[PDB]
């Protein structure tokens, strides 16, 4: 573990990009289902399907 | 402000104020906040604003007193300006921790020409009406400059 | 728009009547006897039945005592007060203990468009002539127009003092109104009848006691007591904001709701509940929107839920659903989305406001108290031009009758339809032109008339037995092809304008060539822009015969005036500037001339200029960031939006706190983890002061095969970078954000080298001289010794900006002026005063009461003076604001929560609510305030302007100090007197006695 | 609920649990100085959400009663900043939240439920100053399992690694 | 306080190159808005626990320090403590020490009067004649580095902080728990001769009328937040050149 | 949609109103956009409105009265608005 993240300076890759996105891109969905859930609230599961 | 209107109502329930002759509640903080050691120097300071205007500002921020505050049949709480026939005298209360109160009344000053000789007054009235010109003059060469 | 925009915790209650009542008489007075209103004015009367509506004994009382003390010979005007006073306070006497109704005065006035030969059109709303009262309206309602074919004269006018005596009174009416109806001949305002055909004819009879309940509630009004309403859609000047005037003075429960909450929105009406809402009466301000399903389905729960859910604990019994939004030139191929959203605020919500109070009427099982409906209802089906989907939408409501008889909530919701006639208001230009063909239109004041009588106690009845419709249309459905009938009414309205438009235009330019502009502009007038002339706002001195009169006669002689203190000048350094330019938003609301060039130059907008710029010698006020002249006219258009952007209780503006930004915290954190190799060494900087942590921690080689040094040590400190974390406390009322010092003539080290408090400090005893005619400090000394000006100025905290630099800043190792414990001080506050204006003479004391210094203040400063120590004496107090108070004032939750502000969708400008129902704690401001006050002989020697009589100063504590954060009866001492004998009378209190003892 | 009442009851109070009885009353309890009874009721109100509207008369058992039935085992935010600030503050580096609750069920292997008591029953006794080595914290953990257990009742090869070295 | 010890800010040695960091799962609340979007995620759940994942560039969390020099003051008498006096346990704990000295200072004051309970002078005077003009320098200098400095060091303050640091509200417990007096009550602040404006205000007060009977007086405390400045100021005499 | 009455009135008949009236009109509202990009306004557009007596007068239809009662307001339009070129309205009638 410890000579991996060393190893990783050398590179400059970072191992947590791969976190990084996944964590952007969930709370942009959250955010997103927070608008498509205010639709079904509001116009109702049987207008909007 | 349950308090310092109730403790208001009693000084006047006790001093035998006129029944239906209340005081006037002027809440200046509704506009500028609480300067947490000038407040008393802003409320003294409109205090005297309002003995030479005659205008009763009001608490602009006012929705609706509390109900609580009916009981104290000797003061108002207005919320629109009152351009009075003249002021007589404010009382200028205030309160803060460790229980330092603190009641400052004015009069109008007006009544202290009554006390001097005429040809003592209008002599007095020559007198800043000299330095009230100066005064315009300095105050605005400073704003300039 | 159809984002949900409704809180519970949101809603604004209003019903402290019992005040507004006090309120509204005394303002009054000050109109009539300022000959603000006169004695024919409509108002008097339109308002004296508002205070009527608002009786009580203790009202009484207020105005027996005010009106007894009148003393009319000081003017006509205070006979016109004790006059007219003395029937209110008779006539309340009556109508106490009796229910409030709504009796509107104002006179009715029809429309009227005039346009200038110039070609210019204007819209004017003048006072009709063939009717002056109500009573006049409602007999012109009933006689129907040539077209609908097939008098208790009073002072209104004239004398209302007069007509004050006729409120109470209940002028009975004998002739019935209704019988005035011409046979064969439809009045102006009938119900209507649905025949066993289907369709709603004209009925006489049912049309009749409408009509003459409206006659009754002409003469004696209307009253609604007990009511519970629900009305949506109120704006200022719209159709229903004059219903809810009618509602409140009845007495009436209201909910009224809105689209665009904001603070302008409920100070209008807060302004509408203090004029109107009579004993009783209660009106809600929502926030909400029509056009919100999930919306809906949540207010009336928040109307029908318990003061214990948080709920209202009403029970509706009236609702008008008026929201509507415009749409206009939507014609069939633009229909679409702003439509089919007009049409959910319209019908498929108003129906599902109705389908959702049945669901609380019939849980709790009501079923006696029914909801009438007011449906608004038009005439215009189509027939207008592309008004988009509005007339389907209107259309589709009055099948809401095949429904009541249908459906099964019948017994919780009547239907009662109305009509939007023709009100004026919300095309306004083309009324005068239909009135033409015998058809009457509205003001929404006549308007709201209407729909408010059909709510009368008889109509309501008869909307339950049946649905009943309300033709309130002047006879629209009569005028035939109407559209373009209004539309060439219209279409020759700017052919008449645009003519005189062009033809005016050419002659004036004809005009120009026959004889040539050289002597045309002589004829173009100089018109002068008026200038910023501020004012030092002295006292005036009316003659010494005013004067001497005032007082008692006795007086003279009789004061030592060496024992008279007196306020003599004073300033100050606010959120709003100085004490002339905070009077300002005080009293007046808004900045004058003089008011908005000062708070330009205190904030540093506009700058001053004399010399050549741009070559051309320009003398006055400047842009102060681009140098580019500005005349003191332009300057309220162009700074007015930024001055009051910036000025005042804010959010926050973390530039004017030096980076303290409330959302950004600053605290002190630890961070994240690597894979194990790590010994840790050191560089060769600052080893000296920075070397007791460790211990002896290393694995050392004291042999030279190294080479460059450094202490070797492993895991186990605890080490060195502060983090960040969030905030609540969020709004303060900074000083206007740019203010510097450098403006007012302090020098540049000072600012450097003194705490920002001081630096305010400095800035009003200057102006608190300017403003008491000592120019120069050294004056003073012209008239009394060197050691008897004194200075009893104290702070609360003061410095707290210094004491950041020594007990926080110094140890995070940065730059600190090693003179920094100096300022901290309270003391070393009025020190600069002396350091650099007076040059005092004393032992000079110094208060600090934590929030009352400032009394405390001219406490000690009064006592100084006539003690005998001082002559002059400088008072007042002082303090600043930024985290380190701030957030202490936080945590022991005594300035108001921002958050929880923002979720009660309370504004910035309105977070201080002092006496108020919601009151939630207070908001911390920054700034100082002084004033000289002096003895009084030497006051009139010197010559200046003295402003008050210090009559009595006095702070007063329980016992010892025990426990801060808690208010008591202290100063309730001030009024410690002995009422054991009273009958004899106690001589020292008269004047004539202790003069002839003098 | 009894359990989590009077810890958070005496964190404010800055005495042990064994000052405060459950019987007495708050009102009583603050001594007078209603600043704390605003923040002792605001902090249980934020750890409960639920309360009566004039609280600061019923007794502590009185009060816990209503909360012990509503509350299940949610240690709440409040308690869970306390307990997050306690494990911060006091113990040493290296030693988190995550080794003390593992070494609990380890050690002496109680579960979540068991394992959130002893760590709750700590912050009533917190230490003055930060534990320097594991076996500070190991003894203080299993100090105050002791109390915490019977505030309920419940008692209670090589060479693999020297070639392992010798290539490091 | 350890003169030779005065804790200061600073930074650590180095390591081979091979680190992101890490964080865990305790504080997360307030301590969030450092760093910016600085991080090499990844959004798909192939890992299983979760920490903001960041890189060199920061900087953090350990103070540290070194030596002074003013190094002697006159203490009260070592193992001073109120509860000798009578002082409650809970005061001590609420209070600030300053305050703590004022008390026992006012009941001795008391003692040496023949005022052995102080409700006798409301024998002979009204409730609202008994004064109080009392200050002290900075006073509550205890609780300013409660607030200004030990707040944001992330340890337990104890909320009523504000509330001590004041110079009203240390003879405001002498109200609180001794007098019960009764008006406006004057408080001097005179950096050092604070003690004898003290008593000019509290003669001009009694000699006025407003009160018959006054409480004058001063106090002040002493730590690091003070001395250090006064040693800049160079006012208190070096002790290592003496 | 049946035993839907005033609070039973949701989502299937918010769609329903769409189904019948707003989207009747903008059939209408968009054969015009085409009738009049051709420039054709000779040739116009008889439409059929299938409207009906019942007007609330049955029990619980749901909204379909005010979708098919709001549909006579089609004639102060054919008179007020420019479609009239190349749409005809003929209402007509569900009977029984
Ligand atoms: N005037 C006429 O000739 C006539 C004829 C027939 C019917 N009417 C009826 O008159 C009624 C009363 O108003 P008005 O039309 O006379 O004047 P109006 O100005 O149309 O009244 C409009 C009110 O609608 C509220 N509103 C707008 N959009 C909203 C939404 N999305 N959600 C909630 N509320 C919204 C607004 O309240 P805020 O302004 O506070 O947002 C606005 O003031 C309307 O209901 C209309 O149907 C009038």
């Amino acid at each position: 573990r410890q000579q991996l993240q060393v190893l990783a300076r050398y590179l400059k890759m970072d191992l947590d990009n791969g976190e990084r996105k996944f964590l952007k891109e969930k709370d942009t969905v959250a955010e997103l289902q927070a608008q498509l859930d205010y639709l079904n609230a509001e116009l109702g599961e049987f207008f909007v399907n | 402000d349950k308090n310092e209107s109730a403790t208001i109502n009693e000084m006047m329930k006790h001093l035998g104020r006129s029944e239906g002759n209340p005081v006037i509640g002027v809440f200046q903080k509704f506009l500028t906040g609480h300067p947490k050691g000038a407040a008393g120097a802003w409320m003294m300071n409109g205090a005297l604003q309002i003995l030479n205007s005659g205008i009763i500002p009001g608490n602009r921020n006012a929705d609706n007193v509390d109900k609580i505050l009916e009981q104290f049949e000797y003061v108002l709480y207005p919320s629109k300006t009152l351009k009075t026939d003249g002021v007589r005298a404010v009382s200028i209360t205030s309160f803060g921790f460790g229980q330092k109160g603190g009641q400052a009344i004015v009069v109008h000053p007006d009544y202290l020409y009554g006390a001097i000789t005429e040809d003592r007054y209008n002599e007095y009235v020559a007198k800043v009406s000299a330095r009230e010109k100066s005064a315009y003059k300095f105050f605005h060469n400073g704003m300039i400059y | 728009g159809v984002a949900t925009s409704f809180s519970r915790k949101k809603a604004r209650t209003f019903d402290s009547s019992w005040n507004w009542a006090k309120q509204s008489l005394l303002s009054l007075y000050f109109e009539i006897i300022h000959g603000v209103l006169k004695n024919v004015d409509r108002e008097v009367v339109s308002e004296a039945i508002n205070i009527m509506n608002r009786s009580n004994d203790a009202l009484i009382k207020f105005m027996e005592y005010h009106i007894s003390n009148t003393d009319e010979t000081k003017g006509e005007n205070y006979q016109l007060v004790k006059t007219l006073g003395e029937q209110l306070i008779e006539n309340c006497k009556q109508v106490l203990d009796v229910d409030p109704v709504y009796k509107d005065v104002a006179k009715p006035t029809g429309p009227k468009t005039a346009i200038d030969k110039n070609g210019n059109i204007t819209y004017s709303e003048e006072p009709r002539e063939k009717v002056r009262k109500l009573s006049q309206y409602v007999q012109e309602m009933a006689l129907g127009g040539p077209i609908t074919k097939e008098d208790v004269e009073d002072a209104l006018d004239k004398d209302s003092t007069k007509e004050v005596a006729s409120l109470p009174n209940k002028s009975t009416i004998s002739k019935t109104v209704s019988s005035t109806i011409p046979r064969e001949t439809i009045p102006f305002l009938h119900l209507r009848k649905k025949t066993p055909a289907g369709d709603w004819k004209y009925d006489r009879q049912l049309s009749s006691l409408f009509l003459d309940g409206l006659e009754k509630a002409a003469f004696n009004g209307v009253t609604f007591k007990d009511k519970y309403v629900l009305i949506t859609g109120a704006g200022k000047g719209s159709i229903g904001a004059e219903v809810l005037q009618g509602l409140l003075q009845g007495g009436a429960k209201v909910v009224v709701t809105t689209s665009r909450f904001s603070k302008q929105v409920t100070d209008y009406y807060q302004s509408i509940y203090a004029k109107y809402g009579a004993k009783g009466s209660t009106l809600i301000v929502v926030p909400f929107n029509q056009g919100s399903k999930q919306d809906v389905e949540a207010l009336i729960e928040f109307i029908y839920d318990t003061e214990k859910n948080g709920g209202l604990g009403w029970d509706l019994d009236a609702i008008i659903p008026f929201a509507a939004i415009p749409e206009q030139g939507i014609e069939l191929e633009h229909i679409d989305s702003k439509s089919e959203f007009a049409h959910r605020i319209m019908l498929t919500n108003i129906l599902r406001m109705m389908g959702c109070v049945k669901k609380q009427k019939s849980a709790r099982g009501i079923e006696t108290r029914p909801a009438q409906v007011i449906l608004p209802m038009s005439p215009n089906h189509g027939t207008f031009g592309g008004d988009g989907m509005y007339s389907e939408s209107k259309l589709s409501l009055e099948t809401l009758f095949n429904r009541w008889h249908s459906e099964s909530w019948a017994n919780q919701l009547t239907v009662c339809g109305a009509i939007i006639g023709w009100t004026r208001g919300t095309n306004n230009i083309i009324a005068e032109g239909i009135e033409k063909m015998g058809v009457r239109t509205f003001s929404q004041k006549e308007m709201a008339f209407n729909l408010l009588g059909l709510l009368t106690p008889e109509v309501v009845e008869l909307c339950q037995k049946s649905p009943v419709m309300a033709d309130l249309n002047g006879g629209l459905q009569f005028v035939p092809e109407l559209k373009e009938f209004t539309a060439k009414l219209r279409k020759e309205l700017v052919e008449t304008s645009e003519v005189r438009k062009a033809v005016s235009i050419e002659t004036a330019l004809e005009h120009k060539v026959v004889n040539g502009n050289s002597a045309d502009a002589a004829y173009a007038q100089v018109e002068i822009q008026p200038r910023a002339n501020i004012q030092l706002d002295f006292p005036e001195l009316k003659p010494y015969k005013q004067v001497k009169q005032i007082a008692p006669a006795e007086l003279e002689g009789l004061l030592d005036l060496e024992r008279v203190i007196v306020v003599t000048g004073f300033a100050e350094v606010g959120p709003w500037g100085s004490a002339r330019t905070r009077w300002e938003m005080e009293a007046f609301g808004e900045f004058s001339l003089e008011g908005c060039v000062e708070m330009a130059w205190i904030m540093g907008f506009i700058s001053y200029h004399n010399g050549n710029l741009k070559g051309r010698p320009y003398t006055g006020w400047v842009d102060s960031k681009t140098k580019e002249p500005v005349d003191d006219k332009d300057v309220k258009a162009k700074y007015e939006t930024s001055i009051l952007e910036h000025s005042g209780i804010r959010l926050i503006e973390p530039e004017l706190f030096n980076g303290y930004n409330p959302e950004k915290k600053e605290m002190i954190q630890e961070v994240i983890v690597e894979e194990d190799l790590e010994p840790f060494e050191a560089s060769k900087e600052t080893a000296e002061q920075f070397k007791h942590q460790h211990g002896d921690k290393v694995d050392i080689f004291e042999i030279p095969e190294t080479g460059e040094y450094s202490v070797k040590l492993l895991k186990g400190a605890t080490l060195y970078i502060p983090k960040a974390l969030r905030f609540d406390r969020l709004v303060a009322g900074q000083i206007p954000t740019g203010w510097n010092a450098k403006t007012y003539g302090i020098s540049d080290d000072i600012i450097s080298q003194v705490d920002p408090i001081t630096l305010f400090v400095l800035v009003s005893v200057v102006e608190a001289f300017i403003a008491s005619g000592i120019t120069d400090p050294y004056e003073m000394y012209k008239y009394v010794h060197v050691s008897e000006v004194g200075n009893c100025s104290g702070s609360g905290m003061g410095g707290v900006s210094a004491l950041r630099g020594m007990f926080k800043d110094r140890f995070k190792d940065e730059p600190v002026q090693n003179d920094i414990l100096q300022e901290s001080f309270i003391n070393t506050m009025s020190a600069w005063v002396n350091m650099l204006l007076i040059s005092s003479s004393g032992p000079i004391k110094t208060p600090v009461g934590a929030c009352a210094t400032s009394v405390e203040s001219v406490d000690i400063g009064v006592e100084t003076i006539l003690s005998g120590k001082a002559r002059i004496c400088i008072v007042g107090g002082y303090d600043d604001f930024q985290e380190e108070g701030s957030f202490e004032f936080g945590n022991m939750k005594a300035t108001s929560n921002t958050l929880e502000e923002f979720e009660h969708g309370r504004t910035p400008a309105e977070m201080s609510r002092p006496a108020t129902t919601t009151r939630n704690g207070f908001m911390e401001a920054q700034g100082a305030g002084i004033q000289i006050i002096m003895q009084a002989d030497l006051a009139l020697k010197m010559g200046v302007p003295i402003y008050g009589i210090v009559a009595m100063a006095a702070t007063a504590t329980d016992k010892i100090g025990r426990s801060v954060p808690a208010p008591g009866k202290g100063i309730l001492t001030t009024a410690r007197e002995h009422h054991s004998s009273v009958k004899y009378a106690s001589p020292n209190l008269n004047m004539k006695y202790r003069k002839r003892q003098l | 609920a009894s359990l989590l009442l009077h810890v958070l009851v005496a964190h404010k109070l800055k005495k042990s649990l064994d000052s405060i009885p459950m019987s007495k009353t708050i009102k009583d309890l603050v001594g007078g100085k209603s600043t704390v009874q605003n923040e002792i009721l605001g902090d249980l109100g934020k750890e409960f959400g639920t309360t009566p509207e004039k609280p600061e008369e019923t007794p502590l058992e009185e009060l816990a009663e209503t909360f012990q039935d509503t509350f299940s085992g949610a240690l709440g935010k409040q308690s869970s900043s306390l307990l997050s600030r306690l494990i911060s503050s006091k113990m040493p580096g290296g030693f988190t939240i995550t080794v003390a609750r593992k070494y609990l069920q380890t050690r002496w292997g109680l579960p979540s439920g068991r394992q959130d008591g002893v760590l709750l029953v700590a912050l009533s006794n917190e230490p003055a100053a930060r534990l320097g080595s594991e076996a500070d914290a190991k003894a203080f953990l299993d100090s105050m399992a002791q109390k915490y257990a019977s505030i309920v009742g419940v008692d209670l090869l090589e060479e693999i690694t020297k070639d392992h070295k010798v290539l490091a």
